[PDB]
């Protein structure tokens, strides 16, 4: 029984995914068994209307790198019911990454993993390079945080 | 509208910030607080153009769109030497090494 | 509105708001060892950039508007990674 899962409300909710980031965004739908399902990509600056449901669970990642993104300033998005004929906005934004994590991202984007160890950096940093951003990992953390609150 | 700046003179660079509506004079007050030289002993420049104390940073061409936290704009600074003013001189930063092969 | 002075290996002085520099816990530790820190292994093309990161971090953390990307040229990425690692920012 996963901690974090969409509830099968069967109650429709109209949503807009609004990509307010310079990243190509991959939306992920955590299904009824808490498994992430990929939806069509969102190019930077675009918006798309989605027919979702109350109590469904979404998260948003960089489509190329799986770097984490925020949605309405948090990690998870849950549609509620529409009132007054208005869609729920899912405003996807960059977090303020650490400078470290940002450097890691740039290096990962330029260097084939096999070549990480040719870089003239301290060994701990090779390790950090290799510890890729992971949806799975984030779901673990978010699951525990959820239980804590 | 906030503007983010580097006030640069020689091998000194001050990171500071102000409003499009702040004046040039107000920047000299910052400089004075940090470098202990009064406004009348300072000249501030955009490119090589002397800025008047009374103009707003906006009027001088600094918009918040351009003077960003992660890419601040540069204000030149020159100090009075004796009775004359030193020429504006801003020294560049160092050069990165050549790009590693595995990054090409 | 205290400023502190951060000196690069090549002898550039970067003067920044103390509160902005305290984004680095390393720098914080170093400051309560004057208002001056000497970085013998961090050059000006890197440390200038670290300063802009502090500004960016303080400006956008808990913003709730759209956040721009922090730009990093490929030619500085490695040195900047090393500095970020040491400064823990």
């Amino acid at each position: 029984r996963p901690v974090l899962r969409s509830v099968n409300s069967r109650e429709p909710s109209q949503v807009i995914f609004c990509n307010r980031s310079p990243r190509v965004v991959l939306p992920l739908w955590l299904n009824f068994d808490g498994e992430p399902q990929p939806y069509p990509i969102l190019p930077p600056g675009t918006g798309r209307r989605i027919h979702s449901y109350r109590g469904h669970l979404w998260l948003f990642r960089d489509a190329g790198t799986h770097d984490g993104l925020l949605v309405n300033q948090t990690e998870l998005f849950v549609p509620s019911l529409n009132v007054d004929g208005q869609p729920i906005f899912a405003n996807i934004t960059l977090p303020v990454y650490t400078l470290k994590e940002r450097c890691l991202q740039v290096v990962r984007s330029l260097v084939k993993p096999e070549n990480y160890r040719r870089l003239d950096i301290v060994r701990s940093l090779y390790e950090d390079l290799e510890d890729y951003p992971s949806v799975r990992k984030d779901i673990q953390r978010l699951s525990q945080e959820h239980l804590e609150s | 509208m906030d503007v983010f700046l580097m006030i640069r003179r020689h091998k000194t660079t001050i990171f500071t910030d102000a409003k499009e509506s702040s004046t040039v004079f107000e920047l000299k007050r910052i400089v004075e607080g940090i470098l202990k030289r009064p406004p009348e002993e300072q000249r501030l420049y955009k490119d090589d153009q002397l800025l008047d104390d009374g103009k707003t940073l906006g009027e001088c061409g600094f918009t918040s769109q351009t003077a960003r936290p992660q890419a601040p704009a540069t204000v030149g600074l020159a100090f009075r030497a004796d009775d004359t003013f030193e020429a504006l001189r801003i020294e560049p930063f160092s050069s990165p090494p050549e790009l590693p092969d595995v990054m090409k | 509105m205290m400023y502190v002075k951060l000196i690069s290996s090549d002898g550039h002085e970067f003067i920044v708001k103390r509160e902005h520099a305290l984004t680095s816990g390393t720098i914080k530790a170093m400051l309560s060892g004057t208002n001056e820190v000497n970085f013998r292994e961090i050059p000006s093309h890197v440390l200038s950039k670290v300063c802009m990161y502090f500004t960016y971090k303080v400006r956008y953390t808990n913003s709730s508007t759209e956040i721009p990307e922090f730009p990093i040229a490929p030619e500085i990425a490695l040195e900047l990674l090393m500095a970020a690692n040491f400064l823990d920012c």
